[PDB]
């Protein structure tokens, strides 16, 4: 009967639909790896798609995944153990080095554009005319770190203009350099900007920018692995 | 800090947004800022864009609402204290089994039915075009038509393919609040209890699946938002730390994982898949089967 | 084996308990020691089902079903034949979720992300805990608890509605259904955008951001944003689950009548109660 066709056919077209799925999502990472980065012997039983091609807007090229997959970075990390599957002990300083918490990607060192072609991102003083519409204005600021000790004062807010949100507090340092802090590791409060993160004596290692008025895709990869990074290495000092 | 409220909201010009292939003589200006809003999500109201299909729809969708409305005042004897009082029982009914697939039963027993449905038919049918034709001016792919053409196969089989099949009108649903529901139980009654329904209890796994899927989505997201996880675009064109976490996340607790892309191809299908397996499960019921506990005896 | 990015995040440290001694993998899996209190309370909770299929006398999945123990009993213990079975293997499951909770938290803490996915997989334990604890707890039986069995359980989600009339009359289902179709709206809506702005019409350059506001304000006159959607779609799916955990709550303990009844507190309200017409009068 015509019900009983009908359900079998969708469990036959569910079981095609999981297998595009899967393989869908196979377009990063893979293939597999042993932890020396060799080729693993077992893939699992789906195979990689054919490679698909992103037309980068901008005149930035073309993606094609899956392609070839490396770091393109330099990983200080070790083994602790003769076998497969234990963890890996920084060989230097975690925060510096950008690993485990701490980690940043190799992503392109342009800053990501709006569809007009401009910096997505910008320091308020740079963007017209952008202002705090609501809630506590944090420039001015000082900003206590996990130690209880200020580590500096709020000097801009950065700005993603095409979706009107802040997205960096510019902090100005005991030496009048500045960093970025991610909006979503602060808690702005009354009377100062509070981080768990990262406590006083760690905010000078913070990534620098290399232009006062933009940041890069690679730049805040740094920055956010950096800041993420202190919930675990700077908590000696919380 | 959890990233559920915004701490700073900052605002700038209007954005009249991209223009691409869009005729601008058609976009409305900009609304006010909603402040209230802007804590969540964005601010700025507007600018919409309505064409001669936006207008179509639109008038026509005021008219079935409008059109159940005025029903709802006759049967409350015009009394406002009434109407607000019984607004929940208030009902029009399809035609009687008697009529048939006619269009020739009077008013007051589902003529003004007939007239609503007709007025809702326009109205959905000239949205969907809509949603194709909004994708098609600023050159994207036409994912949104083709998921709500998903949700439109319920609706019709519920309100017109179903009734058309079963030779009367009388099987569609009626426009009330607490008599759609009564429709709804007394459905699966007539149908030896849909429990039994293979195709709903996949829309069932479905729904609870797309709550599961958006719980996971949204708190992942959330999670690697100190790394710009939520600009999924420049995530997919160029993986950061944020896809990486959010994939090992999920490899580390269950052993599989997704792509920035990949994970909304699961998103569109497990919600779609809802509506799919659903309007399939209804349209058997009664034209195929005439009682779920029956054939599921048979499993066939 | 491992993904071609993942060594890099493969370091020591964000136990909650047990320092080195459970932090390791087995192929993608993270074990933790909260990965070892899932394998025991998982493990024990499936043989003792499988001791539960034998005194049945049956090894089919369709047909096994561990029940409570019968009213009789309230809150007290029961023989294993008959409901104690039932109350142990309803520890080794709570066991299991709330282990499988804390091990999601050792995994955010070495991957240096927030709480949010622990958080939200807390609201399905709720629901879990509301039908087979806070709900019998507060009505004075285990006997009002949903039985083990695939089918079975529709059983009782049947038998339980049908006490109180159509269970659509409660008006916390109500919400809670209105919440679960809003999140499958949103969610389908989500995944369509991003997707036709990574893939446009053929020979076109991917969208952007700016393309997903402009398409939705073109359609409705509004944008949430992307920040906003992830927001929106975890807030829906946790208020769905909240508001049923909500409706089985008060049902049989402050409500315990037919649901369709409960809507005349609205009809009798004395300023319109003897007014004639309408459907109530
Ligand atoms: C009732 C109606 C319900 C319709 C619901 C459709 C869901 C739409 C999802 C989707 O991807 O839409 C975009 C997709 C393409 O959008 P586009 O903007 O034209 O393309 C932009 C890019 O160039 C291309 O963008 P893209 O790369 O995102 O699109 C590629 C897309 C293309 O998707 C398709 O071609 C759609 C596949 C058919 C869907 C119909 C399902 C019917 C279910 C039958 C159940 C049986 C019951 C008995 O690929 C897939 O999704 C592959 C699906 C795999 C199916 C597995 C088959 C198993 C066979 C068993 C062996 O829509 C369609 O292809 C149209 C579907 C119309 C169906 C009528
Ligand atoms: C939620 C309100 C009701 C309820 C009312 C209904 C109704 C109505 C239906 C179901 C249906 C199902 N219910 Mg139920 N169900 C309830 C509580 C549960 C609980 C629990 C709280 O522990 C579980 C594990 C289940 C599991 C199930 C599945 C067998 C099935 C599809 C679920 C799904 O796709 O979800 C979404 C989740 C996913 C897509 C992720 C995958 C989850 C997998 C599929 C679960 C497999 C569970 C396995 C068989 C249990 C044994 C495993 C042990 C380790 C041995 N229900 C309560 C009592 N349930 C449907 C069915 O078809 O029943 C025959 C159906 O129509
Ligand atoms: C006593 C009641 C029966 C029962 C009888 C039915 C009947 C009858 C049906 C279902 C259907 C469903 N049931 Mg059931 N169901 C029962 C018990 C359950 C239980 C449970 C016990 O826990 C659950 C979880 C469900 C869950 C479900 C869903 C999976 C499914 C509806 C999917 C959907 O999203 O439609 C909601 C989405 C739509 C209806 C699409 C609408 C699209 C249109 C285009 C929107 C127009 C908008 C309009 C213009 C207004 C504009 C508004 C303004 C702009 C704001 N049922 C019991 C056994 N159930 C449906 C189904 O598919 O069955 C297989 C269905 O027809
Ligand atoms: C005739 C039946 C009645 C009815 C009687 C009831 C009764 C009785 C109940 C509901 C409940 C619900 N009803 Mg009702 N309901 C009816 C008709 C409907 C219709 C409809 C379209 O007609 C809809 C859409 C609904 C929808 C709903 C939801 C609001 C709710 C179920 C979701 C939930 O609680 O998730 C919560 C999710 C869970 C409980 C899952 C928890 C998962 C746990 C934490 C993990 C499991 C892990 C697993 C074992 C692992 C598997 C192994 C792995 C795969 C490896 N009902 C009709 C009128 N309904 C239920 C409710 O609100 O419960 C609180 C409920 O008890
Ligand atoms: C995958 C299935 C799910 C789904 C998907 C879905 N719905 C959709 C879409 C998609 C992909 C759209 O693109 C379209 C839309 O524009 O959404 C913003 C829509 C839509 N789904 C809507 C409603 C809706 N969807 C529902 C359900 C679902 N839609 C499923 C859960 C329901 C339920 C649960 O019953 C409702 C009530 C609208 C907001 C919109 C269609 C708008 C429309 O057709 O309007 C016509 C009428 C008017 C313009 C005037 C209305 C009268 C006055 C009140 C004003
Ligand atoms: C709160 C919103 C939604 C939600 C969210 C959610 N669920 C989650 C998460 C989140 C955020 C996870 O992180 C977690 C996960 O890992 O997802 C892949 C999970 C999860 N949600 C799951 C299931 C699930 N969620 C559901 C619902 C929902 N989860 C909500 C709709 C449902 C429904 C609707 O029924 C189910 C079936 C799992 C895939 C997973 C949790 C897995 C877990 O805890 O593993 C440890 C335990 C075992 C390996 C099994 C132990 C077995 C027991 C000891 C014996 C059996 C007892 C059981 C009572 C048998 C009853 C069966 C019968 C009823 C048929
Ligand atoms: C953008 O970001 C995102 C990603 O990536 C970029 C993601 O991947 C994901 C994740 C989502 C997906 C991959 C999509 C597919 C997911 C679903 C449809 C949800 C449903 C999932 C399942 C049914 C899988 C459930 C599997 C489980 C729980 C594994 C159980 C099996 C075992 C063998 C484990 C046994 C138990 C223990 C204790 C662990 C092992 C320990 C020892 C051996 C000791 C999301 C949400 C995301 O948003
Ligand atoms: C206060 O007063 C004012 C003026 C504001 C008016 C008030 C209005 C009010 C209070 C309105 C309330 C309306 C309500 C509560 C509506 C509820 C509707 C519900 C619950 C709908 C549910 C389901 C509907 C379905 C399934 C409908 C399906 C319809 C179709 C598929 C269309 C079928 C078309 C047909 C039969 C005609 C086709 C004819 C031709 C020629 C093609
Ligand atoms: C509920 C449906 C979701 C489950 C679908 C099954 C997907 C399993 C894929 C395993 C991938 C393993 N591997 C080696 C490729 O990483
Ligand atoms: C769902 C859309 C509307 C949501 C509006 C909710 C407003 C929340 C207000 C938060 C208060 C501001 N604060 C103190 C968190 O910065
Ligand atoms: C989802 C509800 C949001 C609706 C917002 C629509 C805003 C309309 C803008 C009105 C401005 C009209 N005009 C001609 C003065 O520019
Ligand atoms: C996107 C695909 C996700 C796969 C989800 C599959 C859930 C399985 C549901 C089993 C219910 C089968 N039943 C009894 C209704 O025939
Ligand atoms: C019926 C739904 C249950 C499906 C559960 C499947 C879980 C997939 C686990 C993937 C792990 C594969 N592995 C071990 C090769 O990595
Ligand atoms: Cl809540
Ligand atoms: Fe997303």
């Amino acid at each position: 009967d015509l019900a009983s066709l009908a359900i079998y056919s969708f469990w036959i077209f569910l079981a095609g639909l999981i297998y595009y799925l899967q393989t869908e999502n196979m377009r990063e990472g893979y293939p597999l790896e042993n932890e020396d980065g060799t080729p693993a012997a077992n893939q699992g039983p789906f195979p990689l798609p054919k490679p698909k091609t992103f037309i980068l807007p901008h005149g930035r090229g073309t993606l094609t995944v899956p392609g070839p997959e490396s770091e393109d970075r330099p990983i200080a990390l070790a083994r602790t153990a003769v076998s497969e599957g234990f963890p890996h002990a920084p060989t230097g300083d975690p925060m510096k080095d950008g690993v485990g918490p701490a980690s940043w990607v190799a992503r392109r060192d342009l800053p990501e554009l709006d569809g007009h072609g401009h910096n997505k991102i910008k320091p308020m003083k740079a963007a017209a005319g952008f202002h705090v519409s609501a809630g506590k204005n944090p420039i001015g600021l000082p900003v206590r770190g996990c130690d209880l000790e200020i580590a500096g004062k709020v000097v801009d807010i950065w700005v993603d203009i095409p979706e009107q949100m802040a997205r960096f507090l510019e902090v100005e340092l005991k030496d009048g350099s500045t960093r970025l802090l991610p909006m979503q590791m602060v808690k702005v409060q009354s009377n100062r900007v509070h981080v768990n993160a990262l406590s006083s004596d760690l905010f000078a290692g913070i990534p620098t920018i290399k232009s006062p008025t933009e940041v890069t895709l690679l730049e805040e990869d740094k920055i956010c692995g950096y800041v993420a990074g202190g919930l675990m290495y700077a908590a000696p000092k919380r | 800090y959890q990233n559920i409220f915004s701490q700073v909201q900052v605002r700038g010009p209007a954005d009249l947004g991209m223009t691409e292939d869009v005729n601008l003589a058609n976009r409305s200006g900009v609304g006010p800022f909603s402040t209230l809003l802007g804590w969540f999500g964005n601010a700025q109201l507007g600018p919409i864009y309505l064409g001669s299909l936006g207008v179509l729809s639109l008038f026509s969708g005021l008219m079935w609402f409008f059109t159940i409305g005025i029903w709802f005042w006759y049967q409350a004897g015009w009394n406002p204290a009434v109407f607000l009082r019984d607004l929940f029982f208030f009902s029009l009914e399809p035609p009687a089994p008697e009529y048939g697939l006619s269009f020739a039963a009077p008013l007051k027993e589902g003529g003004l039915w007939l007239i609503a449905s007709f007025f809702m038919f326009v109205a959905v049918w000239s949205w969907w075009g809509r949603t194709y034709l909004r994708a098609q001016a600023l050159g994207m792919g036409k994912h949104t038509a083709w998921a709500f053409l998903s949700a439109i196969w319920l609706w019709m089989v519920l309100g017109f393919i179903r009734p058309i099949l079963m030779g009367s009108w009388s099987e569609a649903v009626p426009y009330g609040i607490f008599s759609h529901l009564d429709w709804t139980n007394n459905f699966s009654l007539v149908h030896g209890n849909l429990f039994y329904n293979p195709f709903h209890g996949l829309s069932i796994a479905f729904l609870y699946g797309s709550a599961l899927l958006f719980a996971m989505h949204g708190a992942t997201i959330l999670a690697v938002s100190r790394f710009g996880g939520e600009r999924e675009l420049e995530q997919i064109a160029d993986r950061g730390t944020a896809a990486e976490r959010a994939a090992l996340f999920w490899r580390w607790t269950m052993g599989f994982n997704a792509t920035m892309e990949g994970i909304h191809r699961w998103a569109i299908w497990m919600a779609v898949l809802v509506t799919l397996t659903g309007g399939i499960g209804i349209l058997l019921s009664g034209t195929v089967v005439d009682n779920w506990y029956v054939w599921g005896q048979n499993h066939g | 084996a491992l993904l071609s990015f993942e060594r890099k995040y493969r370091v020591p440290g964000g136990t909650l308990v047990g320092g080195n001694l459970f932090d390791f993998w087995v192929g993608p899996f993270y074990v933790g020691f909260f990965g070892v209190a899932t394998f025991f309370f998982a493990a024990l909770g499936i043989i003792l089902i499988a001791w539960s299929a034998v005194l049945q006398g049956t090894w089919n999945p369709q047909l096994i079903s561990v029940y409570p123990p019968a009213l009789e009993y309230g809150l007290g213990g029961a023989p294993l034949a008959k409901g104690g079975l039932w109350q142990i293997i309803t520890i080794c499951a709570t066991g299991a979720f709330v282990s499988w909770a804390l091990r999601e938290v050792e995994i955010c803490r070495k991957l240096g992300i927030g709480y949010h996915i622990p958080f939200a997989f807390a609201f399905a334990i709720l629901a879990y805990l509301t039908l087979v604890l806070f709900r019998p707890v507060m009505m004075g039986a285990w006997g009002y608890a949903f039985p083990y069995g695939i089918w079975t359980h529709l059983d009782w989600v049947s038998n339980t509605g049908y006490t109180y009339g159509n269970f659509h009359y409660n008006p916390a289902h109500m919400i809670a259904i209105s919440f679960f179709f809003t999140n499958a709206l949103a969610l389908a809506l989500h995944g369509a955008l991003v997707l036709s702005a990574a893939n446009p019409e053929k020979g076109k350059e991917m969208r952007t951001p700016d393309h997903e506001d402009t398409f939705f304000r073109d359609l409705v006159g509004y944008s949430i944003g992307t920040l906003g959607i992830h927001r929106l779609g975890l807030l829906l799916s946790l208020s769905a689950v909240f508001f049923s955990a909500l409706c089985m709550i008060i049902t049989g303990t402050i409500w315990f009548d037919q649901w369709v009844d409960w809507w005349q507190w609205w009809v009798k309200l004395p300023w319109w109660a003897n007014i004639p017409g309408g459907i109530n009068g």
